[PDB]
């Protein structure tokens, strides 16, 4: 406890995404409508604008 | 941290905000990609180093 | 012997299909396609790429 | 305007959070400078404010 606040502990934790989205299972938080054919629309199948 | 700890995360929701929150003091500086829009995108594989 | 005329035909088509290829060039950004790049990445970053 | 310390960042532009969507909203396009201090010597009751 005495020690300087450079030398204190510190917890680290590092993530690492894989955005090569090959399988896609780890999608976050959203909602999903319905799929319209055969109209020029706004699709956005697994992230991709 | 010579023996570092490896967590398998998959086939589940994230949701980001409660590190946003709950976290008093974390830094957070990321690579690669916008912390902002981490909510939106999708990922193949997700590990957790501590 | 009428090589005069396909040349022309040749090297058009050949030209047009160069030119189509060169949009899988990364050009040293993190990816080639624009809506990914928007998506995945800070503004004041997306401009320079 | 007076915050607590964890909101501090919240009053930039491009971030988010309660303070930052709901109390003060800055502009994408801005040019200005933001000063913020300590105020705990000041503003502070034992009781609380
Ligand atoms: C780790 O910290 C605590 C467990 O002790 C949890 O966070 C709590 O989350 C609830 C959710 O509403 C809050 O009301 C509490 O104030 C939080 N407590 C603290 C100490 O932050 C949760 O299990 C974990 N949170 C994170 C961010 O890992």
């Amino acid at each position: 406890p005495t020690y300087g606040v450079g030398h204190q502990p510190y917890r680290v934790v590092v993530l690492s995404f894989e955005l090569l989205h090959a399988p896609a299972t780890v999608c976050g938080p959203k909602k999903s409508t319905n799929l319209v054919k055969n109209k020029c629309v706004n699709f956005n199948f697994n992230g991709l604008k | 941290v010579y023996a570092w700890n490896r967590k398998r995360i998959s086939n589940c929701v994230a949701d980001y905000s409660v590190l946003y929150n709950l976290a008093p003091f974390f830094t957070f500086k990321c690579y690669g990609v916008s912390p902002t829009k981490l909510n939106d995108l999708c990922f193949t594989n997700v590990y957790a180093d501590s | 012997a009428l090589g005069k005329l396909q040349d022309v035909v040749n090297h058009n088509a050949q030209a047009l299909n160069t030119l189509v290829k060169q949009l899988s060039s990364k050009f040293g950004a993190i990816s080639s396609v624009l809506n990914d790049i928007f998506s995945r990445l800070d503004p004041p970053e997306a401009e320079v790429q | 305007f007076v915050i607590r310390g964890d909101e501090v960042r919240q009053i930039a532009p491009g971030q988010t959070g309660n303070i930052a969507d709901y109390n003060y909203k800055l502009p994408d396009d801005f040019t200005g400078c933001v000063i913020a201090w300590n105020s705990n010597k000041l503003d502070s009751k034992v009781s609380g404010n």
